[PDB]
């Protein structure tokens, strides 16, 4: 009947409002359009990413305009350890007089907010130290995002659009892939530190109007090519360094020093450059080298969930390892923004790590061709499909019955006044590698804590220097390189260990089940998202892989909170310099009850009240509005369309019947929403809330303590 | 009555009632037992 | 209602661990357990279960004792009263808990 | 055919019914014999009486007009109701029984629509119809 | 001394539980009478702690900073019966509550009417079953060797593929 | 509307066709025997999709089946 | 049962109509105390919703002993109006005042 | 910065504003 | 000054002209 949606005809003759809400779900879902055949798929794909490249590009454009024009930078380079950094200017019309007067902070004359993305320590270190080295970033990545507009418009016309075959030739991609966006890349990165990054820390400026003059070390490129390489490691920079001037700044390029600065409590850009060089190295010669591997190339989700998976992994590395070795100077001391990025990027890893598997389960369904596909790794795993399913059953309920139970074991015993009756293990296995990587606490001695160990002697070609920098900074109790571990640690572990197989195990049993199960043996007939089959049969809601996955999110955002909640309240007492209070309260529940959420929440709470209001009324208003999303959420769960459908029936009839109001009427029939469309609100409503609740109490409690 | 006691809730019931109550009478003369000694 | 009722009130609640209060305590996180233990049956459907349940009759097979009484799982109509149960249940024995801690500390 | 017009039952009442689509589209009627003077449950609320008659009633759905043609059958013992669906402003005249006989009856001269030769499990993958105008149950 | 923990014995720490933990109760006592129903209620109260610590220095427990007695699994003999001999003795009735209750189900499926002796337990079948299941370790070798212990994939109900 | 497809597997019981709450479906004469009856569904364009058919069905797995599919204004079940 | 649509949807609009006009004066609330607007919100020291169709019922049934219910000393209970009752040393029953909090909670 | 760079910024933003419509059109059809 | 001018264009005027340009493109029909 009507033009939308134009990517399906058959929801366009659907007289309901249903027809709106599936064309807005089934749009970028290209697969499933009208009439688009292989060829034409793969062109969409294509220029779709650099129509998403582009707003990555003005994003970040967006970010450095609003901090050259509206922030601090200029002010937070000169004293980082003081200076807050601005996000953005507040322009909210509905402001009163003593709201103004609150956000007005940073020393600024004008409302804006306190930065937490932590794009300030990164832009520094890079070399930044003036708003005008900003905007020129801003108004380079317009151009870029306009050469990424430009390109997916080119790529689209006839003369230029891709062949098939140019899109499946696999082997040419992971060649120039690794070798040029990784290797080259890499390598050019490595550029900018020895020519820019390492100069600026040194208190010398280094821009484009004069980088072809200066020389990034005193006789450089000449030791290069005749193999003296070693000359870059020369005078390094002394402990008494301060970061962005020449007093005690050194020469070398590449060095091998380990560890962190001393000042700025992060790692050393000589460092940081060498690292860069090895990695373009090891890509480039990857790069020369170029069934199972066909049904990879012919099916876009099977790509799709690697993808993911392989990006889900690095998403978790990324948060482990730039909170243990801080890579941004004064990003360990700021120690919000640290918060910040360690939640941002699990939640972010979450997501990915279940979409990876969401977008295999659409592969078993509409892409696995069971009749290509046998002997092989994949259709055997289907073979003992029961097996997995139920050993990753049987794993879950192992860790959660013997975890919790210690949990409630210890609660009880310490209610009755007995804390001494509790049931702590010490987390030996992990004390053991802390001790393997050279923490001297526990006493284990063996490997890089056994000094005449084969490991930090090595007597083939004298290699170990990077111990000494190394081993300072895992010993000195200033940093979160190997944090102390006690009985808290070891429960949290195993809750965590406690939702990685449990979501694995939702995600793992509706994949294997996507094409078929016993309730329904045909399910692959009827695709990856599904209603249900009806009351039959005993009853089959939920019985869609699509259904798996939307399980699964909530136990992924559990999963992921206890590695937040463990992560936020263990830094909160390391940051304080008082352990003590996570060691003795985290073995029991209400320890994390009345000593992590109810204590640290008592500013946030008030951050308006009926004697005033301060900086922090947004979290506080923020905080109550994540409460009732998530709660909203609730309703599209737990009450199902038929109650609405009838109750809107009464509302269509009421419309019809009242004078000056029947006069008009709706061009789409209301309809209660659908089914599988009310899982997903309801669990959008739920999953924005769940973030948005904890963003605005993580920002709140540590910014207000510090 | 005896055919009533073999079936399933009262005949789970007792030996929870049993099993209950022997690790009741454990813990009230031998209390605190962490480890084994 | 959030500050100077539900957090500045429950402070007798979540500091009764150790006195004659502590079972009340016990109840307020006892409580907090089962209502959360409800929306695994509220917010889910049958026929994931009755797949769970198939991979688990496999396990039981597999070693030769599955039971002749088949594993099922709760109906729908029945799934929706195991939730409604306990979130009632782990609602108002939070509140039961929260009101009597409360009120036996301060009247 | 639809014998319009015939005396609609004795009820007065039902806000729930016969609104604005039957005034645009498709409307459908059920023509039934009651030989009583009896009560009866409508698919709206319930009363109304059933007539001598030649009775008709016009509801808003043919889901309506079998759960009233099952009440006639079940409750009073009438198996003579016959459902319409309308003239200019709607679409097709006999709805059932089609063929005059009772579709849980077989009655030879009817064919098999929408039948498959094979079971469930002997239908494709969805890989093997892809980017096809085929379906994967359709034969 | 395996995690920097020293023993309960001589923690200065864990002395410290035990003083303000008596200091709670005398404070406790101060109020009743001498020789009433709750004097000796607390008393004993008082007595169970002291049975409590001293329970625990004895026993080569490990305490740390806050001065609470730490388990180590990583199982060494020296520490054994945090875990290892606990460990052997939940296994032993863990499987004896298997193995009787997987005999008994072999012992009613081949009869009239299986599924109403899941309802109605025979005693003489149970007592049959807990006298299979005392001797579960040596009684399910013997059923892995001879192959009964496990049934084959083809004999299996399984999922379409 | 929905697609509702009959499979070989049917023994005639008529039981689907009773317990469609629109009229769907109706016997029709086999030639695989000239004695037996298989069901069928020359109307669905008035399918609601309500599943009740295959709720019926004895067969162990479904002999009848419904693949949900476009939606109308008769397949909503509206009476607007 | 045949005007159930009638009293349904008369029943549907009075939810919304009393979830907007009780539970958004305080999402108006938390906005305008946020905003820093005490001035704009509903309050005793802002926009009033005084409670006067309750208060009046506060005043002739605490004023029913002699008058109205003449052979009573004193009036049904003290929640409407009178004296503070105090045994030992806390409340036993003393006026419960209602005002624009009162108001909203009962529209709650 | 500069009153004057602010609204270079916005005269260079035209460029994607148009190239984005010309592509999302493009992908339109 | 341009933060006064801009703010209510996209918060208030820009999504009253693209909501009214994806509802008739909605309710168009061939
Ligand atoms: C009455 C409620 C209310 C309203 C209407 C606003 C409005 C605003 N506030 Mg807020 N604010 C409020 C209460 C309110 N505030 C309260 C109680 C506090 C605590 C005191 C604050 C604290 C506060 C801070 C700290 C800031 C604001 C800012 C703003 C402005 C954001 C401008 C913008 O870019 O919007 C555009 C909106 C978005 C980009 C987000 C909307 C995303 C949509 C809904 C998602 C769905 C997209 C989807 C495709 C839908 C189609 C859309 C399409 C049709 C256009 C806007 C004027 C910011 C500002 O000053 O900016 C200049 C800012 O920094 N406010
Ligand atoms: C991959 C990106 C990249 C590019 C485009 C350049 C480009 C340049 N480098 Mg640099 N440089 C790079 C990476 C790069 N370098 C890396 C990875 C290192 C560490 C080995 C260096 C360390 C280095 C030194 C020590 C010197 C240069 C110099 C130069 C300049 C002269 C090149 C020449 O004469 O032959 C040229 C602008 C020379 C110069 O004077 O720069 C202006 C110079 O002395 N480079
Ligand atoms: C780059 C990686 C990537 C790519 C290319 C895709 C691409 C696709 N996915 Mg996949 N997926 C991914 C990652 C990715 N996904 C991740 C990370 C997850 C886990 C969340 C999933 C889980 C998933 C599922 C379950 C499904 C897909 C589907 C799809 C297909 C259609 C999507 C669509 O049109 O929905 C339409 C888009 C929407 C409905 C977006 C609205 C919902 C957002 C989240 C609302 C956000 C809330 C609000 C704006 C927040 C405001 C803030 C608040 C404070 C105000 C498309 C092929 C579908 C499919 O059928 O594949 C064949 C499908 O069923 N994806
Ligand atoms: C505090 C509340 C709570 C608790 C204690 C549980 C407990 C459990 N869940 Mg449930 N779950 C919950 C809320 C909860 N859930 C919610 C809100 C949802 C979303 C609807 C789920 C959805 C869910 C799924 C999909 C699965 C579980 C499973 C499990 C079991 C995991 C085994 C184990 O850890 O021991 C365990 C009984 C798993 C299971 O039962 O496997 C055997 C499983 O697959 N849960
Ligand atoms: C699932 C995890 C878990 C584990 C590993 C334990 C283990 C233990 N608990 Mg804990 N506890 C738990 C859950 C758990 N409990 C829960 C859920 C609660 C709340 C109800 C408690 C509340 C609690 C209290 C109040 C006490 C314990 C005590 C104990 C110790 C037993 C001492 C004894 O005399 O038994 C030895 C038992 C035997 C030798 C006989 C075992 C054979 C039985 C009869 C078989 C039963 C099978 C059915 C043991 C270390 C006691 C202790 O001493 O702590 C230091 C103690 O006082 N627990
Ligand atoms: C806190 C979570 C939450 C919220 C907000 C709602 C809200 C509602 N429920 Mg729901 N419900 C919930 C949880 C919730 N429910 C749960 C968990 C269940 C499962 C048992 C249900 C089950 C249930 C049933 C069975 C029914 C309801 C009904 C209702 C509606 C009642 C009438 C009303 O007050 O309208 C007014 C709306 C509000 C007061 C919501 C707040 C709106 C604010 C104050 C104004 C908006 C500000 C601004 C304009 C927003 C947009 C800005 C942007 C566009 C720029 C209302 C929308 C009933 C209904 O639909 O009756 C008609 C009904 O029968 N709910
Ligand atoms: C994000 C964009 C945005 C912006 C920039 C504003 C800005 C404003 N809102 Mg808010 N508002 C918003 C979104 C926004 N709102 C949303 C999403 C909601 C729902 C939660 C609200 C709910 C809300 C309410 C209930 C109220 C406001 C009010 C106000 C004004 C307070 C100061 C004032 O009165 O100046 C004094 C200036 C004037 C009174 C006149 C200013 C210009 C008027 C509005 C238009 C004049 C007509 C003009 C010629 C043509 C109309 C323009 C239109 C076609 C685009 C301020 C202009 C208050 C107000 O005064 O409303 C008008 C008010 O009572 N807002
Ligand atoms: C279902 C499905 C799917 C999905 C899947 C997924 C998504 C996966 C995931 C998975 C994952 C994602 C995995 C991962 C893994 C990893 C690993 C396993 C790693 C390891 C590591 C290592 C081995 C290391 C080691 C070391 C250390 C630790 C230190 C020292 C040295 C070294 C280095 C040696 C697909 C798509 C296929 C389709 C079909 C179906
Ligand atoms: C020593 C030790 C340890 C370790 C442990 C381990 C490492 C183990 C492993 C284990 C494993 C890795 C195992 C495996 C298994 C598998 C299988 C395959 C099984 C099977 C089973 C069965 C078959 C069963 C049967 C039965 C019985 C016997 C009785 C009852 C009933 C039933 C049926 C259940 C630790 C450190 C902790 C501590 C110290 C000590
Ligand atoms: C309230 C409710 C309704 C009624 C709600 C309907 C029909 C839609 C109401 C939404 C209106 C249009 C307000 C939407 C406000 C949103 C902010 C608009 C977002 C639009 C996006 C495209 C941006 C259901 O139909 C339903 C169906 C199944 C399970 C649960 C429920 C359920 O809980
Ligand atoms: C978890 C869950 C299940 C699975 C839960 C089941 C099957 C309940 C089974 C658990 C009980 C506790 C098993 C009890 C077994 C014996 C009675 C134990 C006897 C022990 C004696 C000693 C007493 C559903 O079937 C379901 C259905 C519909 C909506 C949601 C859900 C849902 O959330
Ligand atoms: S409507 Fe609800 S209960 Fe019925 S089959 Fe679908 S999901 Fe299950
Ligand atoms: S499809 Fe099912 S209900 Fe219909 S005749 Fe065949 S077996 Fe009977
Ligand atoms: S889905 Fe419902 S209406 Fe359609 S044929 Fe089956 S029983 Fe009849």
């Amino acid at each position: 009947g009507t033009k939308f949606p134009k990517a399906s005809q058959a929801l366009a003759q659907d007289p309901t409002t249903r027809r709106i809400w599936y064309g807005i779900a089934t749009a970028n879902d290209f697969e499933t359009n009208d009439g688009i055949t292989e060829e034409n798929l793969y062109q969409k794909i294509f220029a779709s990413h650099f129509g998403h490249l582009a707003i990555i590009f003005l994003w970040t454009s967006g970010n450095l305009f609003h901090v050259a024009w509206q922030g601090n930078f200029e002010q937070w380079v000169k004293d980082p350890l003081n200076t807050r950094p601005i996000a953005h200017a507040i322009s909210d019309p509905h402001f009163g007089q003593r709201a103004i007067e609150a956000f007005s902070q940073a020393g600024a004359s004008s409302p804006v907010n306190i930065s937490y993305s932590g794009v300030y320590q990164w832009w520094y270190t890079q070399g930044m130290r003036t708003n005008e080295e900003l905007y020129n970033g801003a108004i380079f990545l317009l151009i870029l995002s306009a050469l990424s507009l430009f390109a997916g418009w080119l790529h689209l016309q006839p003369k230029f659009r891709p062949n098939l075959s140019w899109f499946k030739n696999a082997e040419s991609r992971l060649n120039h892939h690794l070798g040029g966006l990784f290797g080259t890349s890499s390598l050019a990165w490595t550029g900018h530190i020895v020519h820019v990054a390492i100069p600026e820390s040194r208190g010398q400026h280094v821009g484009w109007d004069n980088f072809l003059q200066v020389a990034p070390h005193p006789a450089g490129l000449q030791p290069f090519f005749t193999g003296n390489w070693g000359v870059y490691t020369e005078n390094p920079d002394t402990a008494n360094h301060v970061f962005g001037s020449s007093d005690g700044a050194g020469t070398a390029i590449l060095t091998f020093l380990g560890g962190f600065h001393p000042q700025t409590q992060s790692l050393w850009l000589t460092d940081i450059a060498h690292h860069h060089l090895a990695i373009a190295v090891l890509f480039i010669v990857a790069g020369h080298m170029y069934g199972l591997y066909d049904t990879v190339n012919n099916s876009l989700h099977f790509q799709l969930g690697l993808a993911l998976a392989a990006l889900g992994v690095i998403t978790s590395l990324v948060a482990q390892h730039m909170y243990s070795i801080p890579p941004y100077a004064y990003l360990a001391r700021d120690f919000t923004t640290q918060a910040a990025l360690y939640t941002h990027h699990q939640y972010i890893a979450g997501f990915l790590m279940v979409g990876a598997f969401a977008h295999g389960a659409i592969f078993l369904v509409r892409d696995y061709d069971a009749e290509q596909n046998k002997n092989n790794v994949l259709a055997r795993i289907i073979d003992h499909k029961e097996a997995i399913i139920s050993h990753l059953s049987w794993v879950s309920l192992f860790l959660g019955f013997h975890t919790l139970g210690l949990y409630v074991h210890n609660d009880v015993v310490q209610a009755f006044g007995t804390p001494e009756k509790q049931i702590l293990i010490e987390p030996v296995f992990a004390q053991w590698i802390q001790s393997v990587h050279g923490k001297s606490l526990y006493g284990f001695e063996v490997l890089l804590n056994n000094a005449d160990s084969i490991t930090r002697v090595a007597p083939g070609s004298a290699q170990p220097i990077w111990l000494p920098g190394w081993l300072d900074a895992i010993n000195s109790g200033n940093n979160s390189l190997f944090l102390t571990i006690g009985p808290g640690d070891f429960l949290v572990h195993h809750a965590i260990a406690l939702g990685l197989h449990t979501t694995t195990l939702i995600l793992v049993k509706g994949a294997l089940d996507a094409r078929g199960s016993k309730l329904m043996p045909d399910k692959k007939d009827f695709g990856y998202s599904f209603p249900c089959d009806g009351p039959g049969r005993g009853g089959t809601c939920d019985i869609s892989a699509w259904d798996a996955f939307y399980l699964a999110v909530f136990w992924m955002l559990n999963t992921i909170g206890w590695t937040t909640f463990y992560w936020h309240w263990k830094h909160l007492g390391v940051w304080q310099g008082n352990v003590a209070q996570f060691n003795e309260s985290s073995t029991y529940l209400m320890g994390w009850f009345r000593d992590y959420l109810w204590l640290n929440s008592s500013q946030l709470i008030n951050g308006y009240n009926p004697f005033g209001m301060n900086n922090l009324s947004v979290w506080a208003w923020m905080f109550l509005f994540g409460h009732l999303i998530w709660a909203t959420g609730f309703m599209f769960l737990i009450s199902w369309r038929g109650y609405w459908q009838e109750l809107i029936e009464t509302l269509v009839w009421a419309h019809e019947r009242t004078p000056l109001a029947n006069l008009v009427r709706w061009k789409d029939k209301p309809v209660a929403l659908s089914i599988v469309q009310a899982r997903l609100v309801g669990l959008a409503h739920f999953a924005v809330g769940y973030i948005v609740t904890y963003a605005a109490f993580l920002i709140a409690s540590t910014a207000s303590k510090f | 009555f005896s055919k009533y006691l073999s079936t399933a809730p009262v005949i789970g019931t007792l030996t929870a009632f049993f099993l209950a109550g022997l690790l009741i009478e454990i813990n009230r003369f031998n209390p605190d037992l962490l480890v084994y000694p | 209602w959030l500050r100077d009722f539900l957090w500045a009130q429950a402070s007798q609640v979540i500091q009764s661990y150790g006195s004659a209060l502590s079972a009340y305590g016990l109840m307020f996180l006892g409580a907090h357990f089962i209502w959360a233990f409800s929306l695994m049956f509220l917010f889910s459907g049958r026929g994931y279960w009755q797949e769970l349940i198939e991979s688990i009759v496999w396990a039981h097979n597999k070693l030769k004792f599955a039971p002749s009484i088949q594993p099922r799982a709760l109906s729908i109509t029945q799934g929706r009263a195991v939730g409604v149960a306990h979130y009632l249940l782990g609602g108002i024995a939070t509140t039961w808990s929260f009101f009597h801690a409360r009120i036996i500390s301060v009247g | 055919t639809l014998n319009l017009n015939a005396p609609t039952p004795i009820f007065g009442g039902s806000t729930g019914g016969l609104l604005r689509k039957a005034e645009v589209e498709e409307f459908y009627s059920i023509t039934w014999t009651g030989k009583s003077e009896t009560v009866f449950e409508l698919p709206t609320g319930g009363a109304a009486i059933m007539r001598a008659g030649e009775n008709l009633l016009r509801l808003a759905r043919k889901e309506q007009c079998i759960a009233l043609g099952a009440q006639l059958k079940d409750k009073f013992k009438i198996t003579d109701y016959k459902i319409y669906r309308v003239y200019p402003s709607g679409e097709v005249q006999f709805l059932h029984p089609k063929d005059g006989v009772f579709p849980e009856k077989v009655n030879p001269g009817r064919v098999a629509v929408g039948s498959n030769k094979r079971r469930i499990g002997q239908n494709p993958d969805p890989a093997k119809l892809k980017f096809k105008g085929q379906e994967t149950f359709d034969s | 001394d395996v995690a920097g923990l020293i023993p309960c014995s001589q923690s200065d720490a864990f002395e410290r539980r035990l003083k303000n933990t008596t200091q709670r109760l005398e404070n406790r006592l101060k109020k009743y009478e001498p020789g009433s129903a709750p004097a000796e209620a607390l008393q004993k109260q008082i007595d169970k702690t002291q049975q409590r610590f001293d329970k625990y220095r004895n026993s080569g427990l490990l305490c740390g900073a806050d001065g609470l007695p730490h388990l180590i699994t990583d199982g060494r003999w020296s520490h054994a019966g945090e875990f290892t001999i606990p460990g052997l003795l939940f296994l032993y009735i863990a499987g004896f509550i298997g193995w009787s209750g997987r005999s008994y189900l072999q012992a009613v499926a081949a009869s009239d009417n299986s599924t109403e002796k899941e309802i109605i337990i025979d005693i003489p079948v149970a007592l049959q079953s807990v006298s299979k299941g005392f001797v579960w370790p040596l009684a399910a070798l013997q059923e892995f060797s001879s192959g009964k212990l496990t049934a084959r994939d083809e004999e299996i109900t399984i999922s379409p593929r | 509307a929905h697609t509702v497809k009959i499979y070989d597997t049917c023994i005639g019981c008529t039981q689907c066709v009773r317990a469609c709450p629109t009229d769907v479906l109706e016997m029709v004469p086999w030639d695989g025997c000239r004695a037996n009856q298989i069901a069928s569904a020359p109307r669905t364009e008035d399918c609601v999709g309500c599943k009740r058919c295959e709720s019926a069905c004895p067969t162990d797995f479904l002999s009848i089946r419904v693949y949900l599919g476009a939606e109308t204004t008769r397949s909503m079940g509206l009476g607007y | 049962l045949r005007h159930r649509d009638a009293i349904i949807s008369h029943l549907n609009w009075v939810c919304i109509f009393l979830g907007f006009h009780s539970f958004g004066l305080y999402i108006h609330n938390d906005t305008m105390r946020a905003l820093g607007r005490p001035q704009d919100m509903f309050s005793d020291a802002a926009i009033q919703l005084q409670p006067v169709f309750a208060q009046w019922v506060q005043g002739v049934n605490s004023a029913a002993a002699g008058n109205t219910a003449p052979n009573a000393l004193a009036n049904a209970s003290y929640a409407f109006g009178g004296d503070i009752v105090s045994v030992g040393g806390k409340v036993a029953m003393m006026p419960i005042s209602l005002g624009t909090a009162d108001f909203l909670v009962h529209h709650i | 910065l500069a009153d004057g760079q602010i609204f270079t910024a916005l005269a260079v933003a035209l460029v994607p504003g148009i190239l984005a419509l010309r592509l999302a059109l493009e992908l339109y059809k | 000054n341009l933060p006064s001018i801009l703010v209510p264009m996209v918060g208030i005027v820009l999504p009253a002209i693209v909501m009214a340009l994806l509802f008739v493109y909605i309710e168009t029909d061939e």
